[PDB]
């Protein structure tokens, strides 16, 4: 039920592995070059924002942000991302719950 | 004649299936 | 029956570049 | 240059990437199933065997052993090992 991701610095999927389509209904194609925010609820979609700026400057560090996925049937989905950075590029570790 | 190609490509898919679901493993325990 | 071959040799081509992904990210996550 | 092999506790290959082939010459099928020792030069055998011995103690952390790997074409290629541990080990063999 969770899939791994790669974005860069703004948070663009750059690498999606083919479980998401379990995990959200997604397709890698439906996500490659798509922002993971444009998938994040509104209300708590700063969040998810701060989040990505925090890793960043805390260089090799691990977060955790829990926030609200849209999946593909249109419904949403509590999401726990627990992400770091290698800066290259960002990998995540999209949970499902 | 062609059945012979779809053949070596099913195959093949396999084996790069298989490869993808260890390496996916890996990259998932060195987390 | 062509459209067999053409769709998997597109479908290998993605799951090449799946493990080549795969494989970089892997041998970058052990240094 | 290099491909990422996984053994077991002992050292039998678990799994190898498709980048065996352009490295050392043989086929994922002709790896797995076999100790990595097999391939290894006679006069490096006990460092390897020891440098495996070691990766379990060290819990983690990541050796490095030279040794010969007797490619398919039947010559001796000098190998940079770069191995440590996860239950399984995950090696990193580079052709110099």
């Amino acid at each position: 039920t969770e899939f791994i991701s790669r974005h860069n610095i703004e948070g663009i999927f750059t690498f999606v592995d083919h479980r998401c389509v379990a995990t959200v209904g997604y397709q890698p194609q439906e996500l490659l070059g798509k922002n993971i925010v444009e998938f994040c609820h509104p209300e708590d979609q700063q969040l998810l924002r701060d989040s990505f700026q925090q890793v960043v400057k805390l260089k090799g560090q691990v977060l955790s942000v829990m926030f609200r996925f849209r999946s593909k049937n249109q419904e949403w989905l509590w999401m726990r991302t627990s992400s770091f950075t290698f800066i290259e590029y960002i990998i995540c570790t999209n949970t499902n719950v | 004649h062609l059945e012979n190609e779809v053949a070596r490509l099913k195959k093949l898919v396999g084996e790069k299936t298989k490869e993808i679901d260890e390496l996916t493993r890996i990259c998932a325990d060195l987390i």
